[PDB]
């Protein structure tokens, strides 16, 4: 059985572990490290405080060259993530996606493919889909490499002015999506709470260009472009600062997204294959991995040192923190 | 009259998903921003996130850094540790 390592905790490492396994089980990112692809896309060697791409790499074969029951050191790892974002210094607990979001940004500006990123306009005599695909093009020629492949995608915000009626769009890239917890409670509640029309009044009244005033305006997401790789954040935070532990119902094949594309679409329906959760009080909890193997399909959970069998029907609970999503 | 609003707009998706309007330039710092979200929201900004194209917005950056423009969407997020 393959890549079934576990890591050593090195001190409140957990979210780290966590979040490594989820990477490691990330079919395509894995295989870009097991086939050292990554040295085609650096772009000069690494000293002592810039070896994250290659640190990373070295784990996830160490991983995947491992027997079962082996447990494998990270401490290489640690190093130079926390010497590439200076937060995770130390031996705190740390929040996973804040972690996830550190770790992704220096292996994509590691590998970009982009060396030299350039130094915008009015696109309004466009149609909303070649907007859209302007704008895409404009962020790839700052922002292009194969970790880019597989988590980006772009977001199409409308703004809908309730007087003039001008509704003036805009398209932001995302690596993931930081979805609320509406309303059981599914996960597809959560993507309409997510995409639902938003009336912007009161306080938060917009100032619409056209009216030049102050208007009500109704803010409504839908998705321009789905990534190969999704990762949804449930924001299990609430008002009155505590955590928010509402199980939410996700599915774990058959995430069906098209009604929250922006035009018709077939190419947006998911599958789970790995899930970090988080049990315990908003400080001083613990978090583990249930991630499906690429290879066999089969689901083990991940809890630092020891890695264990799985039903894929015990993978689905109020723990349930980031969900990462491949395209079927 | 009234000091002036900000000369740039941009959302703030918040904790329970509702979007905020702020009032911005983008010489604003992320921790001017988090200000602003303390005074719309009541999160103390050492306990904000703030997500933009994947990056987590920095202290001691402006939002010009991160070419963050008019009607873009900032996402809040806190901390499970
Ligand atoms: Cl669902
Ligand atoms: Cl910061
Ligand atoms: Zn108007």
């Amino acid at each position: 059985a393959q890549g079934l390592a576990g890591l050593r905790n090195l001190g409140n490492t957990c979210f780290m572990n966590s979040i490594l396994q989820c990477l490691s089980n990330t079919r395509e990112l894995r295989d870009y490290c097991l086939q050292r692809l990554y040295m085609r896309d650096l772009h000069h060697g690494s000293n002592a405080h810039t070896a994250l791409v290659e640190e990373f790499a070295k784990l996830i074969q160490t991983i995947w060259t491992s027997s079962p029951n082996d447990v494998v050191s990270p401490s290489e790892f640690k190093t130079q993530i926390q010497r590439y974002a200076p937060r995770f210094v130390g031996y705190n607990q740390q929040d996973a996606q804040e972690f996830l979001r550190f770790l992704l940004d220096g292996l994509h500006n590691e590998v970009n493919r982009v060396t030299l990123r350039p130094k915008p306009e009015n696109l309004d005599h466009l149609p909303d889909d070649e907007k859209g695909r302007q704008m895409w093009r404009k962020y790839l020629e700052r922002e292009d490499s194969r970790i880019g492949d597989l988590f980006v995608g772009q977001l199409k915000s409308s703004l809908t002015c309730t007087d003039c009626g001008y509704c003036s769009t805009v398209f932001d890239p995302f690596w993931d999506l930081s979805l609320p917890i509406a309303k059981e409670v599914t996960l597809m509640d959560c993507m309409r709470l997510f995409t639902k029309e938003d009336v912007l009044d009161g306080d938060e009244k917009p100032t619409c260009c056209r009216c030049r005033g102050r208007k009500r305006c109704i803010k409504k997401f839908s998705i321009q472009r789905f990534p190969k790789i999704l990762v949804l954040h449930l924001k299990r935070f609430s008002e009155s600062t505590s955590k928010l532990t509402t199980f939410v119902n996700f599915p774990l094949r058959d995430l069906d997204l098209r009604e929250f594309a922006s035009e018709n679409t077939n190419h947006a329906v998911y599958n789970l294959y790995a899930v970090s959760n988080h049990s315990g009080t908003t400080m001083g909890g613990h978090y583990t991995a249930y991630c499906r193997s690429p290879g066999t399909g089969e689901w083990h959970t991940f809890n630092d040192s020891s890695v264990t069998p799985m039903s894929s029907s015990q993978v689905r609970t109020s723990d349930a923190y980031l969900l990462f999503y491949e395209l079927a | 009259g009234l000091v002036p609003r900000g000369s740039m707009q941009i959302f703030v998706n918040t904790l329970s998903g509702k979007h905020i309007t702020l009032e911005v330039e983008p010489s604003d710092t992320i921790e001017n921003v988090k200000a602003k979200i303390q005074d719309k929201e009541g999160i103390p900004p050492d306990q904000q996130r703030l997500i933009f194209a994947g990056k987590q917005l920095e202290d001691g950056r402006t939002l010009s850094d991160y070419n963050i423009q008019k009607e873009s969407t900032l996402h809040l997020v806190l901390r499970l540790r």
